[PDB]
């Protein structure tokens, strides 16, 4: 290739071996023309390399006819107006062939020089390419967070009520709706808790037999409120099908189903098989607090992100539980009064000991059993202690980046204010010239031409 | 603020001299304006025996015309030119307004009571006479004995010109910088 | 704007399209005058850019008539006495328009060059602005810690006794008062502990019926000491109302109230309803150790700082407790001898299992219940393990920064000693000249003038 | 001190205020001699500063 160009005499010397075993056709050597080092003055700091060094990569700015645009003839040097300490790594490419990433330079300026001089991020050396992408990812995430389109009535009420539903902290009706929904969820769960606990005789009757006449009314009112708010959310979702497919709508429908399901079952016959199941499902209105509190959303995001680690947690937990339950069952089987009737019976003891919980109702009573119980406790500590830090670390990182994006949006509005201020200042500067610099004189002539092609005039 | 506007055009500094002052001026205050808090930092360095903050406060007000709050290089130089290489008349009015703390131009033995006290304060307490509590008042009392005839701007101007001793001391620094 | 100034011929070319649809009034083109690159020698390292590059931002030092002050005429170059490796980022602004922050440069020197050349920290590029503020915050905190005014009798005894109260480690009376207050708190709490425990028959009488004649005397003596020291603190607080509003005074008031409240209650009638409450409140003198030990203050600061995380902890704890209590109640309800009588009854089991505490008195006895109990234990581990590291991390950071500001104050006193030493050396240098450099000769003339305007002389 | 040496004309200008309230003894100004920047070539890379800049820390 052209990279190893100084070794052409070596390759031509190697070709001499072919001549004895060849049939000389007069292969017509090219008969070339015949090397002083040239100056590359990148804004004051002159850089000197041989012209042959640059020409070995004839697809970039430095090795090309493109640098003839940057040639300064009277000084007999090439003058570039670029960074002097980032162009140093440009020349190191033309010598070796691998780019080096400076750890102390901003990656938004490093990529600017690579694009200018024709180099590409695909040719940077393997020595520093892992960190180059790592620093590129952070810059890329900065662009994505800054361009998330958080801006928030030319059409119907759907969009202007969805902006209230999505962001309840704005306006005055959105906050009222948010507060009333939170209060209804809280009163529903508290009412369930109270109707479960006894209140008061023939028997210690709970609050669900003599009472729970108005409790049913409260439950159906809460269910009706949830259904109507879900319908209002549906009437303002541009992604109606995708919105239903979203996790929040799934949680909402799961929360609202039990009342209607129970009514359907109680309309025709009545059994207690699905009564307790529906009562259990009724508490699922708790998860509706995800919209209200950012903490639940962050927790859900961090559980979804490290889903593989939770799978390993479950797999190792099951492995250790099975192994230790089998060991304890076969080691504590022949006891007089033993609760270790089977390995499934030993699952309870194994999961109690592994989590360092301890109950004392089911304990080993053999020398062999106690040693394996202690080993089981230590192994449970080891197994559970592995995925705990990564979950907490991911949660903390996600929370910090969510607070980081909060101030990232704040600076975006500040920049737009300065851009608008510059636009207002530029417009006002023209008026001051009209009432009474170098480029400003020519720029104001363009605006003067724009005035007089439409027979109109800008005014304050 | 041009460099040629404050050239020898009622400013007694040459082009090279203005460059030297601006290089030193912008060295301490890069913003181009120096405030009272910084104004006392440089002045207190020249007189380490005591504190010059009391005198620099009155000095800053004389420099800071119109009580803007900060004194700019444009009107910082014109104060130096008047004081250093200015004429007799311009120096006396500048010093008269330095003593004249209030708006109207009048000295009543109390406006400059702190002025003379500041000069004695900026020496610390290390002198041979060990100073005194009433020694600033004696200096003011003898000061008024030579211009205060009955009980102004005209009196101050004519009194200094009457005795040549102060005259040859006002022009002390025009020859050397 | 003036930033895109090389595209003026493009904008003038675009204006040609207006002419066919215009009404030509002879818009009077400005007829400008008519570009060699200039040298910016910042202390040895010459920097070369076109003059048009600098003029595109005519509100800073480089693009202005202000640089005519730094023009060196005989060398035909602009000589600045600034940092050569920080002025590199100044020129990169005049080309692109965005400042770049060097990761390897001190931010107190970077801001010095920005202020010198007219640039502002508001125009630095978005690529590196998150780091710039973070490094600016650390410098800002360094200024605040160094200027906390920790210096410590021209007026009455109030200030000189408050400095002893605030700082008991100084003087000799402050340490004695600190020790006696600590001893009184310790003896009061130990006396309460002893009077609670039985000391010795008709019955196993505790130490509060046959005894507790002198215990009341000790309690009232301790309460009197607390009240008098609070009054002395009040008699030396310039912020008396704000001092009372402070947390320490509130704790002191809460500690001293119960004795007087009990005396008032027992003056007229006597019931046991508020007796146990006041006895419980009596132990609140423990929290008065906050002044004595810095650890309590650091713990309070770290709890107050991350108060939002504690709120999320409480919310998630209540969520999980309610969910798991409902599940266990509805899963372990029909057992023969079941202690899971209600959801509030299952609250105890849920909070015992989640914290991995374990008691064994209330345990599930069903296959469905045991699985959900194990899931409850694992979920409790997960929920509690999330906010624990952030509390510990904040505590460690606060402790480190509090022990870092300790040596920050030490370097301030040493710095002032060097300043005073220089002042003494400068004064002594003048005396040596009087008894017997370039600038020193002129400076000593100023002091000589100061001597002879007041007919006084400096002496050793 | 010598660190603020470019402000000597400022300090001399401030001293003018003392003269009206002084007793002039002819304090004998030093009458100094009268500034090109010098080169400090530290192994190839020349550094240029005024000589007065270096002399302020003698």
């Amino acid at each position: 290739a052209a990279g190893v160009a100084a070794w052409l005499p070596f390759a031509r010397a190697a070709a001499i071996g072919w001549m004895p075993v060849a049939s000389g056709p007069m292969p017509a050597p090219p008969r070339q023309e015949r090397d002083a080092l040239i100056v590359l003055n990148v804004s004051g700091t002159r850089f000197q390399t041989w012209q042959d060094t640059l020409e070995r990569y004839p697809d970039t700015l430095l090795g090309s006819s493109e640098r003839d645009f940057f040639y300064h003839p009277e000084t007999q040097q090439y003058f570039f107006d670029r960074d002097p300490d980032i162009f140093r790594h440009i020349l190191n490419f033309y010598r070796t062939g691998k780019l080096h990433y400076p750890r102390h330079e901003c990656i938004s300026a490093y990529d600017e020089e690579l694009a200018f001089f024709g180099l590409i991020p695909e040719i940077i050396g393997d020595c520093c390419y892992e960190e180059y992408k790592d620093r590129r990812r952070e810059n890329a995430e900065r662009l994505q967070d800054d361009a998330d389109t958080d801006t928030a009535p030319t059409m119907t009420a759907r969009q202007r009520v969805w902006r209230a539903f999505e962001n309840p902290h704005t306006s005055t009706m959105a906050l009222v709706f948010y507060y009333v929904t939170g209060f209804f969820i809280a009163v529903s769960v508290i009412a369930n808790v109270v109707e479960t606990v006894p209140c008061g005789h023939i028997k210690e009757l709970p609050c669900g037999e003599r009472y729970a006449v108005a409790f049913f009314c409260l439950d159906t009112a809460c269910v009706m409120i949830f259904t109507v708010e879900y319908l209002l959310r549906l009437a303002a979702a541009p992604s109606r099908y995708r919105f239903v497919r979203s996790v929040m709508s799934i949680i909402d429908v799961v929360a609202i189903l039990p009342y209607y399901i129970g009514l359907v079952m109680t309309d025709n016959e009545d059994v207690s098989g699905a009564f307790v199941t529906l009562r259990v499902f009724r508490v699922f209105r708790i998860f509706k607090f995800s919209r209200h509190s950012q903490g639940l959303r962050i927790l859900g995001y961090t559980l979804k992100s490290c889903a593989s680690e939770l799978g390993f947690l479950l797999f190792s937990l099951t492995m250790a539980i099975i192994i230790f339950a089998t060991v304890m069952f076969y080691a504590e089987k022949g006891s007089s009064a033993s609760k270790f009737t089977s390995i499934p019976a030993a699952f309870w003891y194994t999961i109690v000991t592994m989590t360092t919980l301890g109950y004392g109702d089911m304990v080993p009573k053999t020398i062999a059993g106690k040693i394996f119980g202690s080993i089981c406790s230590l192994s449970g500590v080891l197994v559970i202690a592995l995925p705990v830090p990564v979950i907490v670390s991911n949660f903390s990182r996600i929370y910090h980046q969510n607070q980081r994006a909060d101030k990232r949006r704040a600076q975006k509005k500040a920049r737009l204010a300065r851009i608008r201020a510059a636009k207002s200042g530029s417009a006002n500067a023209y008026m001051q010239s009209k009432r009474s610099s170098s480029f400003e004189t020519q720029h104001h002539h363009l605006l003067h031409c724009l005035e007089k092609t439409t027979n109109h005039e800008f005014v304050d | 603020p041009e460099g040629l506007e404050q050239l020898e055009a009622q400013t007694n500094f040459t082009k090279r001299e203005l460059q030297v002052l601006y290089r030193g001026f912008k060295n301490e205050c890069p913003s181009g304006v120096v405030n009272e808090d910084t104004f006392k930092q440089i002045y207190a360095q020249f007189f380490p025996h005591g504190d010059a903050s009391t005198y620099a406060h009155y000095l800053f007000n004389a420099f800071d015309t119109t009580q803007t709050g900060s004194v700019k290089f444009e009107d910082f130089v014109t104060a130096l030119s008047i004081l250093l290489r200015g004429t007799v008349h311009e120096k006396l009015r500048w010093t008269f307004n330095l003593y004249d703390i209030n708006k109207d131009g009048y000295i009543n033995k109390e406006e400059m009571m702190d002025i003379v006290k500041a000069i004695y304060d900026m020496m610390g307490k290390y002198t041979y006479p060990v100073l005194k509590e009433d020694t600033p008042r004696q200096h003011v009392d003898v000061f008024f004995q030579k211009m205060d005839k009955n009980k102004t701007l005209d009196e101050f101007l004519e009194s200094c010109q009457e005795d040549d001793n102060i005259m040859r001391s006002l022009q002390l620094f025009q020859n050397v910088m």
